[PDB]
């Protein structure tokens, strides 16, 4: 359990609008630059708290799903999604796990879909008004510490119309726990609508200042930003 | 320079007040025809005004 | 001056399943107040007339939408609350209502959009069972936060005295159950009662009424539909590249600009039809009238 | 303790929510009480 830096990573399309070279402005919950991060190297029960950013880079496919929920238990409803090579299920059951689970009962939602998962693979899942966003992204990266200094953004996976409770989460089997806080955003829109770049306007003075002006590039002079 | 991208500020300025509300419930006009009958569509109407 | 539009043209997605509203109204049983049974309602097509052929309802309440504009409107996703009430109670069933059911049992938000309707079941709920047995919670510490389900049965404990689960004195049971019956006036007579409330925007819409899909025409300033999104335009062949995720997009002041068919999945590029100013060139009256 | 008196079926506050009240100070109370039919409760507030 070791702590990592996470750059610029874990930016992701706020909303499904498209814009091309545009400067926006978008104020939601993201992963703050240069945040530190919780590296494990085998898996605990950790809460979600706002939304939690994911981040594997296993080749043997190792890590093979999440749990999320409140008590983790029959008590109440718990999400699982569980991948395998072919594909990736989702349900909502009341499970007992025992360590796949000992007993499931009461389902009420279910979903298949195309596999989730050297290539690492970057997750954002966000639980807000009865829905559950995931966000997902497969990049080619290179030997290191970990989480590289580029920058790339996750593109909305999919969402689930599923009104639950969740409090904690759980992974299934070297990977990185981030957690997202509110915060403003200024994103770059390049000429083909991919962003490109980001400005966390609370990271430091000059980001605020970027953000004040609406810009990526501050000319020399004195500007007054929030009081 | 100054002149036109003052110009050019006020301009932008003024189309982006047309995204407002205002403290209606929404700041398209369409919107508030299609969904509410003219009883109720003039309090929003108003408000956008 | 202007361009007036020349047609109006509607484009709708293939989906054709009608949406579940029949097992939601034509229900045996509805639960009771403290538990009223909340369903999900997306992608199907939500024609609200068949609603009309259930029930002679004397409340169709709508708040933030008109009832006949239903049929026309696409929605993200739509809340189903069923449960059965007393009449002289369904008026607590508004935003901003005070009340034993709209704070202790059912709440809805000052924001709310929807509609509500309550109808008549004397006929069906007046035998024995939980028909009878319709309960609702009485005591609460505090109020019921808006769209919240409370079906604990505690014991609320009105004085300083613990109760240790044990009901006495100071020490009630909120759980009250009706007692519904045909000889009741019609000052206690039993309703079902079922509220729908829509979500628009934001997500792409999938719960529309049972509108038709028309033909598409390009390069004419036409009236278009697209998924509920309404305008006014010309619709071309766009050199943009939408992501697979993208519905529509925004120019720098925010105004829809391009669009993705529901049904062809291509990008059209929207342009505001022509319009301006009119100038009046002429010569004094005192001259000539030619202008 | 007014909670300790009865299970009111009205407590209707204007210009002041019922929950705020133990965090107030007035300048004065009056307090005026009758009986009167159910069906005309709704006839005690301003502007009926
Ligand atoms: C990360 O943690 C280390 C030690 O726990 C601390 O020194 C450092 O300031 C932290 N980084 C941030 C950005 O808070
Ligand atoms: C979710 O669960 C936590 C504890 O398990 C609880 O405190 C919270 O009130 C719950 N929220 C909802 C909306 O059920
Ligand atoms: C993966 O799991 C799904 C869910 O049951 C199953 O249908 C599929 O056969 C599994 N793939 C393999 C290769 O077992
Ligand atoms: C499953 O749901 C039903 C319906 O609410 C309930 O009666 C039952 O107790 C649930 N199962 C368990 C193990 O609690
Ligand atoms: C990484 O994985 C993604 C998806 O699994 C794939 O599209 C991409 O080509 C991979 N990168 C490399 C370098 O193989
Ligand atoms: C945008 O896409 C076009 C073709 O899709 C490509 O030629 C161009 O290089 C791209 N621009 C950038 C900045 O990636
Ligand atoms: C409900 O369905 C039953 C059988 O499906 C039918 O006999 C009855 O008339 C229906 N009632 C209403 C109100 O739709
Ligand atoms: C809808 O149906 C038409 C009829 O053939 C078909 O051409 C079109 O591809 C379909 N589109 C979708 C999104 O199903
Ligand atoms: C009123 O006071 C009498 C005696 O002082 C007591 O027996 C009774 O319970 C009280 N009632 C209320 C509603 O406080």
């Amino acid at each position: 359990q070791s702590y990592t830096n996470s750059f610029t990573r874990g930016v992701y399309y706020p909303d499904k609008v498209f814009r091309s070279s545009v400067l926006h402005s978008t104020q939601d919950l993201f992963l703050p630059f240069f945040s530190n991060v919780t590296w494990f190297h085998a898996n605990p029960v950790l809460p979600f708290n706002d939304g939690v950013y994911f981040a594997s880079t296993e080749k043997f496919n190792i890590i093979r799903g999440w749990i999320f929920g409140t008590t983790l238990d029959s008590k109440t409803q718990s999400l699982l999604i569980v991948n395998n090579a072919t594909n990736a299920v989702i349900k909502v059951c009341e499970f007992q796990f025992k360590n796949v689970y000992s007993s499931a009962n009461n389902c009420t939602f279910e979903y298949v879909s195309q596999p989730f998962l050297k290539n690492l693979s970057e997750f954002v899942f966000k639980n807000i008004d009865g829905y559950f966003k995931i966000y997902s992204k497969h990049t080619p990266i290179n030997l290191g510490r970990g989480l590289p200094q580029g920058f790339s953004a996750l593109e909305p996976l999919v969402d689930l119309p599923i009104g639950i409770n969740i409090t904690r989460f759980q992974t299934l089997l070297a990977y990185y726990v981030g957690y997202l806080q509110p915060r403003t955003f200024l994103l770059k829109y390049n000429e083909n609508g991919t962003i490109t770049d980001a400005v966390d306007c609370a990271l430091d003075p000059l980001s605020e200042t970027k953000c004040t002006l609406k810009s990526f590039t501050v000319e020399k002079g004195i500007y007054q930003t929030s009081n | 320079q100054d002149v036109v991208n003052h110009n050019a500020q006020a301009l932008n300025t003024l189309v982006k007040q047309l995204s407002s509300k205002f403290g209606a419930i929404s700041s398209v006009l369409n919107d508030i025809l299609s969904r509410l009958d003219p009883p109720e569509a003039e309090v929003q109407i108003d408000r956008l005004i | 001056f202007r361009v007036q539009p020349t047609e109006s043209i509607v484009r709708f997605p293939n989906i054709t399943n009608l949406c579940p509203f029949d097992e939601v109204f034509n229900a045996t049983r509805f639960a009771s107040v403290y538990a009223w049974n909340r369903k999900r309602i997306s992608n199907c097509v939500a024609d609200y007339s068949v609603l009309y052929n259930f029930a002679p309802f004397f409340a169709f309440k709508c708040y933030g939408v008109s009832p006949t504009k239903l049929n026309d409107l696409c929605f993200t996703n739509v809340y189903a609350d069923s449960f059965v009430i007393r009449g002289n109670e369904v008026s607590q069933i508004a935003p901003g209502q005070t009340g034993t059911i709209a704070d202790y049992n059912y709440k809805l938000p000052d924001d709310f959009t929807g509609c509500v309707i309550a109808w008549n079941s004397n006929k069906l709920d007046s035998n024995g069972g939980g028909n009878y047995n319709y309960m609702y919670r009485l005591f609460r510490k505090s109020k019921l936060k808006p769209f919240e389900r409370d079906i604990s049965t505690e014991i609320y404990q009105a004085g300083n005295t613990p109760c240790k689960g044990v009901a006495g004195f100071n020490c009630y049971f909120p759980l009250q159950s009706y007692g519904f019956r045909p000889t009741y006036g019609v000052g206690h007579q039993p309703y079902r009662v079922v509220v729908l409330s829509f979500e628009l925007l934001h997500a792409p819409a999938t719960v529309c009424g049972p509108k038709k899909s028309t033909n598409l025409v390009k390069n004419k300033c036409v009236n278009f539909n697209f998924n509920g999104l309404t305008g006014t335009g010309v619709l071309t062949e766009s050199n943009k590249k939408f992501l697979p995720f993208q519905q529509f997009g925004r120019d720098i002041a925010d105004t829809t600009d391009a669009v993705r068919d529901p049904q062809t999945l291509e990008i059209l590029d929207i342009t505001p039809c022509s319009f301006g100013g009119v100038s009046v060139i002429t010569p004094g009256t005192n001259t000539s009238n030619q202008v």
